[PDB]
Formats: C-alpha cells, sequence, structure tokens
C-alpha cells in the first residue's frame, strides 16, 4: 500500500546486488638532496 | 650599563648556539654536490663543526645551493627556501649558483641563485674544493658570530 | 601516593618542556610569513586486527608465571601449551589463506 | 621423510627450528624423570597455615610436634 | 625527600639523553672513519648544549595543524611515557618498587604509539598520516614479540617483579638459558623505537619523507629526546632482563656501576647496528616479524612453559 | 550501597544513551559500545575485589577478551561499510528500508 | 579529599564518558575514551586490582583503542551545538547528583547509595604471601579448563571470521 | 531448554566459579563465606518458592554482608550525631580517637 | 683516536650512575641506615605496620629488640 511518505520506495534488485557506486598519484623527490637532488618523479601508486 | 651588557651576552650565547649547530640543507643540483659530499667525507668532515650531514629539509639552518640553477627548478628552489624556518641562510656554491658560470649565456639557466633567494656567502670555484666550501661555511659562522640581534632590539 | 606524586612530576615536567618549546621560539619576533580522503588499504587494517586478536591471545597468556605455581600441573601445562598452540594455529591460518601478504 | 626434511631445512630453517622446539616442548615432559618433582615441590610449598587437628585418641600418623618423626618429610627436597 | 629522589631520577635522564646525541655522533663518526663533534666543546662536550639552545629558539616550522590539542598532547604524552618507563627499573633499587613493574613497563610502552598516531592526526598531510599509520603498525607488530618474549623470560623469574629479576640471575646471566629470546628481544626493541635498520619514518621506504613536503610537525627536540629516553630505557631494561649483575646489599654502587657499564655497551651496540646495515623495506620487517620471529617466539614460549616443569626448576612466587 | 557503584552505573547509562542516540558516525557508536564495556569491566572488578571472591578475578579478563574480539568484528564491519560508501555515516546504511 | 580519591576518580570517569558520549568527532571520542579508560583504571588500581588495571592499560588502551584510532585514521578526514549542550547537560546532572549525595549522605536514583567514602566497606584482613586477585587469575589454567577452551576457540574463530568478511569475495 | 549435560556426563564445566563458598585456590575465604554457606544450606532442596519465605533471614544476613547498607546507615547515624555534638560543643573526642595513644600490638 | 668518545660516554655514564646511587642513599637515609622495607604482599605490610606500632615513635624502621621486653 503506497502512501504519500513511502512514495519514493523503488523495489529492491533481483539478485540483491547493487552497483558499487581509484589509486594514489604521488609527486616524488629524493629524501636528502645531496646525491641526486634534482630528480622529480610522478607516481601512480596502488597502495 | 647593565641591560646592554645582558643583551650583549645573550647575543653571544645565541650566536654561539646558532653558528656551532648549523644544520645544512643541500641542493644537489650539479657537480658541486660531489664536492659537498667530499666536504662531508672523512677528510674534511663537516660533522665535527656541528654541521650535520643530510639534515631534514624541514628543520635546517643554511641552504647550500650546490650546482646549476636552471629555469625549470627556480620555483622549486624558492619554495624550499620559503619553507625554511628563520634564521635561514644561503651559501651559493660554485660559479653557476653564483652568477650562471659556464652556462651564464644559456636560455634555460638562472644567472645566479641570487636572482631567486637572498644569498649570504658566495663560494667561488668550478667546483670550489671541499676545503674551500668548508672555508665558506666557517666564514658563514663568522658572519653569524657578529650578529647584533638583541643589541639592535635593545637599541630600537 | 608516591606513584601519583611521581606521575604528577613527570606530567608537569613534560607540560613545562612543551610550554617552553611552544613559547620560547615566539620571543624572537620573526617576520609574518605570507607567501604561499586518504586511500584505504585493506592490509593496514588487517595487520591492525591481527595485532588486536593476537594481543587478546597474549592477554590469555599473561598469568602463566603465576600459573606455574599450581598443584594441578598436568591440567595447567595442557592448557598453557593449548593456548600457545591456538596462537600458532591462528598464525598458520593467517599465513596460508594469504592474509599476511605485502605486509608479510 | 629424509629428503623432505633436508629440503625444508634448506628452504625454511626458521620453521624447522620452530616445529622442533615446539615438538620437544610437547613430548618431553611425558619422558622426563623430573616432572614428578615439580608436582611434589608445588604441593609442599606452605602458603596457608597447617591448621591442627583435635586428637581424638587414635591418629598415629599425625605428629604432636613439628620435630616428631611421623609426618610428611622433605628429605628429598634437601637432597635431590 | 621523595621529590628529591624523583628529580635525581628525571633530570639525569634528560642529561643522559642530551649526551647520547654526542655519543651517537662521535661513535658513528669513528665507525665511519671520520670524527664526530670536537670543535664546539672540549672534545665536543658542548655540542648538545649548543644544539638544544639552537632547536629551542628555531622558528615553529612553517604550517598550522588539523587538531591543535592533539598537536600539544603528543609531545606531552611522549615525554610523560618516556619519563615514567624508568620508575620501576631496579638499579639496584627502583624508585617505585611495584609488584608488577614488568607488566607496567609493557603497558606504558603499549601506550607509546598514541604520540605517533596523534602527531599523524595533527599534521594536515594525508600522506604523513599514512606514514604515521605505517609506524604505528610497525610498533604494535613488534609489541607482540616483546610481550611473548618477556613472558617466556619471566617464566624463569616467578613473578612480574623487576627487583626479583636481580635475585634470579645471581648464579648465571639469564642470557645463557635464553639467548634466542635475548637476540629476538634485542632486535624487537630495536624495531620498537623506530631505530635503524627499522627506521622508516626517518628514512626512505616512505611516501612522505620527500623534500618539499607539507605536514606541520611539532618541536623536533621533544620527540627526539623522548625517543632517546626510550632507547636508553629499553637498553637498561634489557640489561636488567638478561645481563643482570651482581648485587651486594651493603654496597649498592657495585651493581650501579655494573649495570651502567652494561647499559652503555648495549646502547653503543644500538649505535653500532645503525652504522652497519641498510634499511629494511616495510614488508621485509613485517615478514621478519610475522613469519620469522613470531613462530620462533611461540616455539620458545611453549619451551619455557614446559621446561621448568620437566626440569623441576619452577621459580618461586615471592 | 557503595557510592562509586552509582558513578559506574551512571557512566554505563551515559555511554548507553550515547550508543542509543547516534549522531553521524558508526565509529562513535562503537566508541560508545566500548565505553559501555569499560564501565562493565570497572564495575565487575570493583565487586569482585570488594567481595574477595577469588575465582571471579579471571572473569573481567574474559569480558575484556570477548568484547575486544567483538570490537574487532565491529571495526571490520565498519571497514566494509567505509569501503562501500566512502564514509562510515549511518545515513548511508538505509538501503533496507525497501 | 584524599579519603574520597576513588570517588573523585569516578566523577572524572563520568565526566569523561559525558565528554565522548556527546560525540564531537570519532577522533576526540577516542581521546575521551582513552582518558576515561585511564581514570577508570585508576579506580580499579585503588582497590587492589593491579593486574586488572594493567590489563586495562596493556590490552584495552594498548591494543583496542590503538586499533580504534588506527581505523579512525583510515575512515574520517582531518581538517558544535548538540555536543556542547549535551556535555553541559550531563555535567549539570552529575554535579547535581554530587551535591545531593554530599549534602544528604543518601540518594536514590535507582538504588540507595551511601554518601561517605567507599573506604568503609573494605576488609580488615591480610592475604599472606600472595595477591588473592593474582591467584584467582592464575587459576584460569588449573580450574578454568572449559573457560580457556571456549575463549581460545572464540579467538581462533574470530581470526577466521575477520579473514572471511574482509576478503570481499 | 536447560539441558543439564554437566550432571548427565558427570563433568564439571562451570560449577566452580558459581558461588563464593566453592573450592578456592589456596583455600582463600570470601568475605561472605559463612553467610552464603548458611543461605545455600538453608535453601538447598526445598525449591525457590519455599526458599524465598523459609530462608529469608539467612538471605537478609547475606545481602547485608555483601552490600553493608545497614552498617553504612548505622555509621552515617553515628557520624552525624557525633558531628552534631561537636557542633553543639557537648562532646570532646577521646585520646584514642585522636591519634595520641600508641596502638595495641 | 677512538678514545676521544670516552669523555662523552663518561658523562653519559655518570648521568646514568646518579639515579640509582641517589635512590640507594636516599633509601638508606630515610629508613635508619638500612634498606627500604619491601612490602609487595599483605603479610609484609602487616609486619611493617606492626613495627610502626611497636616502635612508639610512629616509624617502622625503629627496631625494638630484646631491650623492649622485660
Ligand atoms: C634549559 C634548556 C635550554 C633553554 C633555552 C636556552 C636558554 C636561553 C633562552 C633565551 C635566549 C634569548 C632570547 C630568545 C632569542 C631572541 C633572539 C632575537 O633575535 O630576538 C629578537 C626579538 C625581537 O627583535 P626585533 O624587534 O629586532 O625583531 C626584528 C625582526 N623582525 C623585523 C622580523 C620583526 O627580541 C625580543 O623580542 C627580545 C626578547 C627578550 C630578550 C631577553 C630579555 C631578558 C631575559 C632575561
Ligand atoms: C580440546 C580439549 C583438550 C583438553 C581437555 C581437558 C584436559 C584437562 O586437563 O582436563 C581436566 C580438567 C581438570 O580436571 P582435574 O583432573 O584437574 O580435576 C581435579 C579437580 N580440581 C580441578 C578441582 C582440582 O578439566 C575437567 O575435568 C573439566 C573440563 C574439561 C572437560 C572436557 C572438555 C572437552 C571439550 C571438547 C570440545
Ligand atoms: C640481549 C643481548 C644481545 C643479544 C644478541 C643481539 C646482538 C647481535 C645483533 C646483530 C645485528 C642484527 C641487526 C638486525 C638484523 C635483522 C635481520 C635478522 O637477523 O633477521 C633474522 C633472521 C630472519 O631470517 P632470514 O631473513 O635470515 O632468512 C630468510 C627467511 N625466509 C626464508 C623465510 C625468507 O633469522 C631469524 O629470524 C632467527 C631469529 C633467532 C633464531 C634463534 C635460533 C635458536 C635455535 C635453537 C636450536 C634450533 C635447532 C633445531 C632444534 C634443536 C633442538 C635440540
Ligand atoms: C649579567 C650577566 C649574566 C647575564 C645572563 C647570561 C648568562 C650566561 C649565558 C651563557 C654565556 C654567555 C656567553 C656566551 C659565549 C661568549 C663567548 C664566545 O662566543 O666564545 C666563543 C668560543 C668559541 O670560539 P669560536 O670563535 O666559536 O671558535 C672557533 C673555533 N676554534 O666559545 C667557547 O669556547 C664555548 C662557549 C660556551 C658558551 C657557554 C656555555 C653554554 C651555555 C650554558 C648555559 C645555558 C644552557 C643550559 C642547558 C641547555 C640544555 C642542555
Ligand atoms: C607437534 C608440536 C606442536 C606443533 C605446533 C606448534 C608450532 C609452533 C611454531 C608456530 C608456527 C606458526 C606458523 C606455522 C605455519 C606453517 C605453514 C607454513 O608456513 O607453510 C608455508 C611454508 C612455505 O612458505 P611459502 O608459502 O613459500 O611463503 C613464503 C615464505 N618463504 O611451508 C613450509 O615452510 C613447510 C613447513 C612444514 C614442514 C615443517 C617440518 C618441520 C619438522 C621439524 C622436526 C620434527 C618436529 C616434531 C613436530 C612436527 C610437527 C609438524
Ligand atoms: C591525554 C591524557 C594525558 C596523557 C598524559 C598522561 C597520562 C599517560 C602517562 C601516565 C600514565 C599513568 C598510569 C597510572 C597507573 C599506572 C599503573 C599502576 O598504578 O601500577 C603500579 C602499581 C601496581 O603494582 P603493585 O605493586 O601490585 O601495587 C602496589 C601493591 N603493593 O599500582 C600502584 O602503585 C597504585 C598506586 C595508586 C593508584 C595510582 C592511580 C593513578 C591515577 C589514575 C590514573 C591517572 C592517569 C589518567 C590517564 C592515563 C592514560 C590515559
Ligand atoms: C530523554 C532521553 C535523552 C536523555 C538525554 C537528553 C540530553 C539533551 C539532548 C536532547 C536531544 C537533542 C538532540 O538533538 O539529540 C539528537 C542527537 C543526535 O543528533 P545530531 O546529529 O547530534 O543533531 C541533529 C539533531 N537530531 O543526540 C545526541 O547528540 C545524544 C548524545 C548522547 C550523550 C548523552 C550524555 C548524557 C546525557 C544526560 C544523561 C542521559
Ligand atoms: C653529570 C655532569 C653533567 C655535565 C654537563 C656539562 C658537560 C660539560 C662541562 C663543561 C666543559 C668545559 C667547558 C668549557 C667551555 C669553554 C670555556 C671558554 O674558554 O670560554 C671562552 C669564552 C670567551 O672568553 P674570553 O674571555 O673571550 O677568552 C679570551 C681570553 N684570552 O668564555 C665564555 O664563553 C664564557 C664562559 C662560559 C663557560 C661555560 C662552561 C660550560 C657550561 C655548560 C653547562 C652545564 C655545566 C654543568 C652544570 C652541572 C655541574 C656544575
Ligand atoms: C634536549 C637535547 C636535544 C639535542 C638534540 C640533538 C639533535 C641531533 C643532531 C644530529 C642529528 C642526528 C644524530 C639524527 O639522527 C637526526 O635524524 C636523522 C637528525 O635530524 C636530521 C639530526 O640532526
Ligand atoms: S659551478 Fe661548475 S663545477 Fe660547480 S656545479 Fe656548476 S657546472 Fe659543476
Amino acid at each position: 500500500y503506497p502512501t504519500k511518505e513511502t512514495a519514493h520506495w523503488k523495489p529492491p534488485p533481483w539478485n540483491d546486488v547493487d552497483p558499487p557506486k581509484s589509486n594514489l598519484t604521488l609527486n616524488f623527490g629524493p629524501q636528502h638532496p645531496a646525491a641526486h637532488g634534482v630528480l622529480r618523479l610522478v607516481m601512480e601508486l596502488s597502495g | 650599563s647593565r641591560g646592554e651588557y645582558v643583551v650583549a651576552k645573550l647575543d653571544d650565547l645565541i650566536n654561539w648556539a646558532r653558528r656551532s649547530s648549523l644544520w645544512p640543507m643541500t641542493f644537489g643540483l650539479a657537480c658541486c654536490a660531489v664536492e659537498m659530499m667530499h666536504m662531508a667525507a672523512p677528510r674534511y668532515d663537516m660533522d665535527r663543526f656541528g654541521v650535520v650531514f643530510r639534515a631534514s629539509p624541514r628543520q635546517s639552518d643554511v641552504m647550500i645551493v650546490a650546482g646549476t640553477l636552471t629555469n625549470k627548478m627556480a620555483p622549486a628552489l624558492r619554495k624550499v627556501y620559503d619553507q625554511m624556518p628563520e634564521p635561514r641562510y644561503v651559501v651559493s656554491m660554485g660559479s653557476c649558483a653564483n652568477g650562471g658560470g659556464y652556462y651564464h649565456y644559456s636560455y634555460s639557466v638562472v644567472r645566479g641563485c641570487d636572482r631567486i633567494v637572498p644569498v649570504d656567502i658566495y663560494v667561488p670555484g668550478c667546483p670550489p674544493t671541499a676545503e674551500a666550501l668548508l672555508y665558506g661555511i666557517l666564514q658563514l659562522q663568522k658572519k653569524i658570530k657578529r650578529e647584533k640581534r638583541l643589541r639592535i632590539w635593545y637599541r630600537r | 601516593m608516591n606513584l601519583m606524586i611521581t606521575l604528577l612530576t613527570n606530567f608537569t615536567l613534560a607540560t613545562l618542556l612543551v610550554t617552553i618549546a611552544f613559547w620560547l621560539p615566539q620571543l624572537n619576533v620573526y617576520s609574518e610569513k605570507t607567501s604561499p580522503r586518504l586511500p584505504f588499504s585493506m592490509k593496514f587494517f588487517l595487520v591492525a586486527i591481527t595485532f588486536l586478536l593476537f594481543d587478546l591471545e597474549i592477554a590469555l597468556l599473561l598469568p602463566l608465571p603465576w600459573a606455574s605455581q599450581t598443584t594441578n600441573l598436568n591440567t595447567m601445562l595442557t592448557m598453557a601449551l593449548l593456548l600457545i598452540f591456538l596462537l600458532a594455529v591462528s598464525l598458520a591460518y593467517e599465513w596460508t589463506q594469504k592474509g599476511l601478504e605485502w605486509t608479510e | 621423510v629424509a629428503a623432505f626434511l633436508k629440503n625444508v631445512w634448506a628452504k625454511e630453517p626458521v620453521l624447522v627450528a620452530s616445529f622442533a622446539i615446539a615438538g620437544l616442548a610437547v613430548i618431553l615432559p611425558t619422558l622426563s624423570p623430573y616432572t614428578k618433582y615439580s608436582l611434589m615441590i608445588n604441593r609442599a610449598t606452605p602458603y596457608n597455615y597447617p591448621v591442627p587437628l583435635r586428637d581424638d585418641g587414635n591418629m598415629p600418623d599425625v605428629p604432636s610436634h613439628p620435630q616428631d618423626p611421623q609426618g610428611p618429610s622433605l628429605e628429598w627436597l634437601k637432597r635431590l | 625527600m621523595f621529590m628529591i629522589n624523583v628529580l635525581t631520577l628525571i633530570i639525569p635522564i634528560l642529561l643522559a639523553v642530551a649526551f647520547l646525541t654526542l655519543v651517537e655522533r662521535k661513535v658513528l663518526g669513528y665507525m665511519q672513519f671520520r670524527k664526530g663533534p670536537n670543535v664546539v666543546g672540549p672534545y665536543g662536550l658542548l655540542q648538545p648544549i649548543a644544539d638544544a639552545i639552537k632547536l629551542f629558539i628555531k622558528e615553529p616550522l612553517r604550517p598550522a595543524t588539523s587538531s591543535i590539542s592533539m598537536f600539544i598532547l603528543a609531545p606531552i604524552l611522549a615525554l610523560t611515557l618516556a619519563l615514567t618507563m624508568w620508575i620501576p627499573l631496579p638499579m639496584p633499587y627502583p624508585l617505585i618498587n611495584m609488584n608488577l613493574g614488568v607488566l607496567f613497563m609493557l603497558a606504558m610502552s603499549s601506550l607509546a604509539v598514541y604520540s605517533i598516531l596523534w602527531s599523524g592526526w595533527a599534521s594536515n598531510s594525508k600522506y604523513a598520516l599514512i606514514g604515521a599509520l605505517r609506524a604505528v603498525a610497525q610498533t604494535i607488530s613488534y609489541e607482540v614479540t616483546l610481550a611473548i618474549i618477556l613472558l617466556s623470560v619471566l617464566l624463569m623469574n616467578g613473578s612480574f617483579t623487576l627487583s626479583t629479576l636481580i635475585i634470579t640471575q645471581e648464579q648465571v646471566w639469564l642470557i645463557f638459558p635464553a639467548w634466542p629470546l635475548a637476540m629476538m628481544w634485542f632486535i624487537s626493541t630495536l624495531a620498537e623505537t623506530n631505530r635503524a635498520p627499522f627506521d622508516l619514518t626517518e628514512g626512505e621506504s616512505e611516501l612522505v619523507s620527500g623534500f618539499n613536503v607539507e605536514y606541520a610537525a611539532g618541536p623536533f627536540a621533544l620527540f627526539f629526546m623522548a625517543e632517546y629516553a626510550n632507547i636508553i630505557m629499553m637498553n637498561i631494561f634489557t640489561t636488567t632482563l638478561f645481563l643482570g649483575a651482581f648485587h651486594n646489599p651493603y654496597m649498592p654502587e657495585l651493581y650501579t656501576i655494573n649495570f651502567t657499564i652494561k647499559s652503555l655497551l648495549l646502547s653503543i651496540t644500538f649505535l653500532w647496528i645503525r652504522a652497519s646495515y641498510p634499511r629494511f623495506r616495510y614488508d621485509q620487517l613485517m615478514h621478519l616479524l610475522w613469519k620469522n620471529f613470531l613462530p620462533l617466539t611461540l616455539a620458545l614460549c611453549m619451551w619455557h612453559v614446559s621446561l621448568p616443569i620437566l626440569l623441576s626448576s619452577i621459580p618461586p612466587q615471592t | 550501597m557503595s557510592l562509586v557503584y552509582m558513578n559506574i552505573m551512571m557512566a554505563f547509562t551515559v555511554s548507553l544513551t550515547g550508543l542509543l542516540m547516534y549522531r553521524s558516525h558508526l565509529m562513535s557508536s562503537l566508541l560508545c559500545l566500548e565505553g559501555m564495556m569499560l564501565s562493565l569491566f570497572i564495575l565487575a572488578t570493583l565487586m569482585i575485589l570488594n567481595s574477595h571472591f577469588t575465582l571471579a578475578s579471571m572473569m573481567p579478563i574474559i569480558l575484556l577478551v570477548f568484547a575486544a574480539c567483538e570490537a574487532a568484528l565491529g571495526l571490520s564491519l565498519l571497514v566494509m561499510v567505509s569501503n562501500t560508501y566512502g564514509t562510515d555515516y549511518v545515513q548511508n546504511l538505509n538501503l533496507l528500508q525497501c | 579529599m584524599m579519603t574520597y580519591i576513588v570517588f573523585i576518580l569516578s566523577i572524572i570517569f563520568v565526566m569523561g564518558f559525558v565528554g565522548f558520549s556527546s560525540k564531537p568527532s570519532p577522533i576526540y571520542g577516542g581521546l575521551g575514551l582513552i582518558v576515561s579508560g585511564g581514570v577508570g583504571c585508576g579506580i580499579v588500581l585503588n582497590f587492589g586490582g593491579s593486574f586488572l588495571g594493567l590489563m586495562v592499560f596493556l590490552i584495552y588502551l594498548g591494543g583496542m583503542m590503538v586499533v580504534f584510532g588506527y581505523t579512525t585514521a583510515m575512515a574520517t578526514e582531518q581538517y558544535n551545538k548538540v555536543v556542547l549542550g549535551t556535555f553541559i547537560t550531563g555535567l549539570l546532572m552529575e554535579f547535581l547528583m554530587v551535591y545531593y549525595v554530599l549534602k544528604d549522605k543518601e540518594v536514590e536514583i535507582v538504588f540507595k547509595f551511601n554518601g561517605m567514602g567507599d573506604w568503609v566497606i573494605y576488609d580488615t584482613g591480610d592475604s599472606g604471601f600472595f595477591s588473592e586477585e593474582a591467584m584467582g587469575i592464575a587459576a584460569l589454567y588449573s580450574y578454568g579448563t572449559w573457560l580457556v577452551i571456549v575463549t581460545g576457540w572464540s579467538l581462533l574463530i574470530g581470526v577466521v571470521v575477520i579473514m572471511e568478511i574482509t576478503r570481499g569475495n | 531448554p536447560f539441558f543439564d549435560v554437566q550432571k548427565k556426563l558427570g563433568v564439571d564445566l562451570d560449577h566452580w566459579m558459581t558461588i563464593q563458598s566453592a573450592e578456592q585456590p589456596h583455600r582463600i575465604p570470601a568475605r561472605c563465606h559463612a553467610f552464603e554457606k548458611e543461605w545455600i544450606e538453608c535453601a538447598h532442596g526445598i525449591g525457590s518458592i519455599r526458599a524465598e519465605k523459609e530462608c529469608k533471614i539467612e538471605f537478609e544476613d547475606f545481602r547485608e554482608c555483601l552490600l553493608r547498607q545497614k552498617t553504612m546507615k548505622r555509621l552515617n547515624a553515628i557520624k552525624r550525631q557525633r558531628d552534631k555534638l561537636i557542633k553543639e560543643g557537648k562532646y570532646t573526642p577521646p585520646p584514642h580517637h585522636s591519634g595520641q595513644e600508641d596502638l595495641r600490638p | 683516536m677512538w678514545f676521544e668518545v670516552l669523555p662523552g660516554i663518561a658523562v653519559m655514564g655518570v648521568c646514568l650512575f646518579i639515579p640509582g646511587m641517589a635512590t640507594a642513599r636516599i633509601h638508606r637515609f630515610s629508613n635508619g641506615g638500612r634498606e627500604k622495607r619491601v612490602a609487595h604482599y599483605s603479610y609484609q605490610w602487616y609486619l611493617m605496620e606492626r613495627d610502626r606500632r611497636v616502635s612508639g615513635v610512629n616509624r617502622y624502621y625503629v627496631s625494638k629488640g630484646l631491650e623492649n621486653i622485660d
């Protein structure tokens, strides 16, 4: 029995599975800039 | 009088603590990095002056620009300078950091790091030797020794 | 009471040194500096929960130097080796189903 | 049983030492002659008070004094 | 009079921490074929004073924080725990002679990771928080073998009392019945304090220690000196725990000189390990814990449970 | 009875009403749940130490171990909710209304 | 004041529960529950539960709240009215309870409660050469066989359960 | 569904932690050992309905042993009357309730 | 050479020597020239409080021997 309040209720999916509704990008530099010091790296990290 | 003597001795104490505990932040841009690495090597050994080797870039006292500053790394140099806590100092090591050097007339090279950061000590050479860079560091300590911070504060 | 005096002294010395290190570098008046979700990892949470579960198993193991003093030593030795064996079986199941991977 | 053991002692000696130490810990008190003495020392440690008995008249194995001969002795604990 | 005893504990702790920096720089100097500081003081003895006055007037760094109150409380908690880990240490008499000093130290060292976690929450970097999480996971990982090795050693003690642990080792050093526990203990205490080869925050293998990065951090000197109080403390605790010395009840200074010399040699052994090995990758010390130390630690835990029963060598409770 | 028992009961009811009135987060719900457990631990320990009832001294250890394992299960549920939605907000967990 | 030390710690315990139960944030909620665990642990330590208090510090605050803060660092993002209002509401209710039980020495919210310090209800005996609480905890192994069986089985099942539900497959 | 498996198999799984008067480690007595033993040996075998009315006195003594509410109420009355007599000036404390008498043993 | 580190190690060793020697001498000063009474168990505290009561001067460390009995 639909009401004014329970009007926005769509019926649930058939297999009860909903659609799930990224990875890290790092700019890198050498830690102590004595050996390399002039290196720049753009990462794409995945954990 | 009395207060002038007190601020004089306090300037002497804080200048002793700052020049005898310098922590350098190195820009290993070019060949002068190799000669700073010889200034930290066991012969010349910056660490026995309290000048530590490979300090944190966050907490550091003197930025040593050791190499060629190109146009692509001038804003990185200035941002690392602006993140340093005061009192920060700049040692310009070698001819390319001093005035462009062997690449002075280049399209891509900043003609001296003094166009970017305020420079305290200019260390000349190509490369200036590890002994000459240590001479520049000791001259920086002499420049820190004759600071009159609290004396000028008391006289302002 | 000696312990509470000692803890109060240690907390007071800690707060005093923190108050120094936050107010002493403000005496030298510097310039006014004007110029200007994290990725979730399942492995970090799994090593944290693995710590928590094995720490509960440690919490079961902690009365052993007192439990050695008992008169029911066969029962006590059996349950002691059984708890350490259950900690080992927990570690073995954490091993062999690839739970300890990339933080091994 | 011989080639697998040498292979796992070459590959994973940490786990071989672990299962060896654990297996000796399991099976060795069942083969030890001194496991009985642990029980005997733990029950002979007097945490409480040895509450005396009312001598009704016939208890020949209960002494009347600590230094009396009858009673559970600890000569084995001194001597071992 | 008791407050005099508390001050004569906690002020020489800070002085020993100050000169551990000098001893570290000098011993790492001579092990690297160079010298450490010898200009600032006679033989470098005024290097820690100069460096502390330098760090205490250096500007608060560049940025501001996410949580102000935790940014204040993380050095307070770090210094408070680093000073309260010393009070049950028997040397030859502890300050607070408590019946459960071992368990007290293990609990207060379990509390030590909140300084790491609150300094991670306090900085505005979402990457320094990841580094703080990695350091917290490292420390709570090696706390497992700390607890189980400590329990396995105290199975030969009889109690959690630290003062009894001097009585235990009157005939032999306890490193002789328990040297595998001693070597795993020494490496695990080395991995507790984020000390090399396990220092991943102060080194590479790190997503945030990276040259023109963000993250307002606190005054570095306070976390540094809490860390070195932890180092000297865990070496004294290892000395009491395994290499416990002779104690004359009428001459306490014999035991005091003896545990002092052993604790100095063991802290120099920390300095001598950090100047000898490259750093682990993060998964490599996670592997070193969970697949190398913890199986051997559980095996030796079963062994030191069942061993006093099969030898009839159960230590007394009192 | 004992005056401290009033405060530990009132602490359990404070953490109850914190757990019985959600604001936004599931983590705050689990914090209120473990505060309830903490008050249960303290109250059980004060009774058992007060009574000198010896064998129940191991009971608060069993309470702590079982409920911290319960808390680890709750944190794993929170982690799966946060992996689904991005937050741990309770208003994202309303698919089962229909 | 010093005779009422367990009561003062219990009032600080209730104030801490009001502090985090009003829920400003999970971060400050965890902080308030840490401070609450410390002061309730002090309550336990002042009756003679030294092992159980160090179990609070080592296990509760040492493992579980560390894992709660570890997970909170992986859930919320770093950078009111109802929180502060409920905080001062609980503080007013608790200090009215304190004022009533200190002016009347008998109060009845749900049960009757004494107004004197809880030092009166202790025992006037000694235990000998052991802590009774320590021996009762040591009896987990000799007497508590079935208890150790079910607790270790629940922890092993907990390991299996966390590896099953966090796998996502 | 109280399936009494413990009494059927004859095994003891949890009857030992159940009461204070059970076999304790190192024979440690509880503070209400005698009262609980009297209440249990009263109420045994007669069931709950007869135990609520025929063992009321042992149960009241054991509850007042555990909680000490009548004892604390009596001490409240004595302390309140004593403080009222101190306030009215009609009472001075003795030297053995002041700390000036060098206790017995 | 290598002995140049020994002044700093000596200063650190004196700083580690101070707390234990200090607490030993304070425990001898505060307890009548003897060790502090270790009371880990309630029997030891019972005897210690008995000593405090039998000394008469409210101090546990004032020992009464056979001169106190008749
Ligand atoms: C307390 C005083 C000091 C104590 C000693 C410590 C001082 C010396 C320190 C040296 C420097 C160490 C720096 C850090 C090094 C970290 C790396 C490392 O060592 O990793 C550990 C390594 C790790 O292994 P790994 O990485 O070398 O090997 C590779 C492993 N796999 C294949 C899995 C990848 O070894 C261990 O974990 C060993 C731990 C201790 C072993 C104890 C052995 C006991 C044996 C008893 C007999 C067993 C035989 C069988 C049974 C017989 C019964 C009768
Ligand atoms: C009214 C009067 C009082 C007013 C208040 C002031 C109180 C006292 C303040 C400290 C002393 C003030 C004077 C400071 C030094 C002045 C002289 C000086 O600078 O001497 C330089 C000399 C080294 O010469 P240099 O040129 O560096 O050598 C080149 C290499 N051969 O340097 C040396 O030889 C060594 C210099 C050491 C400086 C003093 C020692 C350090 C300070 C100790 C107290 C403060 C620290 C307390 C503890 C901090 C934490 C551990
Ligand atoms: C009986 C007493 C009680 C025994 C239980 C108590 C054990 C205490 C120690 C706790 C150990 C906890 C973890 C145990 C996990 C074992 C399974 C395992 O690790 O299998 C995987 C491993 C190969 O590892 P992999 O998959 O390649 O992973 C990368 C690592 N390099 O595979 C292997 O490495 C193979 C391991 C199995 C073969 C080992 C044989 C050892 C024999 C020793 C001598 C006999 C000792 C008597 C007892 C034997 C018990 C088996
Ligand atoms: C963010 C908040 C602030 C953070 C920084 C400050 C807090 C963290 C660092 C300090 C931690 C304080 C820990 C206090 C309790 C330590 C455990 C303890 O008391 O153990 C010692 C001892 C037990 O051993 P035992 O010998 O059996 O007892 C005496 C019997 N003869 O027991 C005794 O000797 C009992 C002595 C009396 C009871 C002492 C109780 C202290 C007061 C309550 C806790 C106060 C701290 C609250 C915060 C804790 C951390 C969250
Ligand atoms: C458990 C033990 C803990 C010990 C901790 C401390 C360890 C180190 C102890 C000190 C070691 C020796 C210090 C020598 C410092 C250098 C002294 C000196 O020569 O300073 C010269 C400087 C300028 O003097 P000027 O008159 O210009 O000289 C030219 C003359 N033709 O004049 C000056 O700078 C002014 C005088 C400064 C004197 C500073 C002395 C050292 C202060 C260190 C602080 C802590 C001292 C220990 C405190 C506790 C013990 C008392
Ligand atoms: C209260 C006393 C404070 C003393 C502070 C001494 C600081 C140590 C200086 C050298 C140093 C060492 C050894 C050091 O290990 C380190 O970490 C990598 C530094 O930071 C970059 C250092 O600067
Ligand atoms: S000044 Fe010359 S030698 Fe030095 S870094 Fe520049 S190019 Fe190299």
